């Protein structure tokens, strides 16, 4: 429950490291899990988000691009990670409900991003999410 | 140089900024700087805050003399604050 939310927060951070350092995702994953205090984290789900975003980056971004008013590379780094996480869940995780994916993204954009970030993130997901999940569930 | 008198071969860098674009570019430049000189990078990570401040942490490990030199000549954009510890 909460452990899965903590996994998302950690995935935002670890995905950020991967975007900025351009280290191997596997070294990013290992170092994060080794160094950080992940005592309350659903670690398996953390690993699946990392793997899930890292191996499908271009596909996830593709679900997103039509809905940005700008190029992908003009997006804030944290914004990109949160959205990738959400879109991965929407497209690849049936054990995550529609509302949960969107709301968890909103909360991540609040903790890790700007004042207005969550509004941008929600705006993109409002367009993108129904296309990935037409019944919205 | 101080590196020879340093028990922990690590350069820890903390950034604060109001603009996330500037903090992300600053972070990118720090990483590029470290790697060009043959050092390694742990992180960087963004830290959560409930305010309008953006926070980043980055560790530079296995630094060389040129790493320190290159970091000491690096100009960050105005609006980005920095803390450097050769702990
Ligand atoms: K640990």
């Amino acid at each position: 429950p909460a452990a899965r939310r903590r996994a998302r927060e950690c995935a935002v951070q670890a995905l950020y490291s991967w975007q900025l350092s351009q280290n191997d995702i596997a070294d990013v994953e290992y170092q994060f899990l080794a160094e950080q205090d992940v005592k309350d984290v659903d670690v398996l789900y953390f690993r699946e988000l990392l793997a899930g975003v890292a191996t499908n980056t271009a596909y996830l971004d593709g679900l997103m691009k039509p809905y940005l008013s700008r190029l992908l590379e003009e997006l804030g780094q944290v914004e990109k990670a949160v959205l990738r996480i959400a879109l991965y869940e929407l497209s690849k995780r049936s054990d995550v409900p529609y509302k949960v994916a969107i709301n968890e993204a909103i909360e991540l954009a609040k903790s890790f991003g700007a004042e207005n970030s969550h509004k941008f993130v929600n705006g993109v997901l409002d367009k993108a999410a129904p296309v990935i999940r037409p019944n919205k569930k | 140089g101080p590196l020879g008198s340093m028990q922990n071969q690590r350069i820890r860098i903390r950034l604060k900024a109001f603009d996330h674009r500037l903090i992300d570019q600053a972070t990118a430049e720090i990483v590029e700087t470290a790697k060009r000189t043959g050092a390694q990078v742990r992180g960087p990570i963004p830290l959560p805050t409930r305010s309008r401040t953006h926070l980043r942490l980055v560790d530079i490990v296995e630094p060389t003399e040129k790493t320190v030199d290159a970091l000491m000549r690096l100009d960050l954009a105005a609006g980005v604050d920095v803390q450097i510890s050769l702990g």
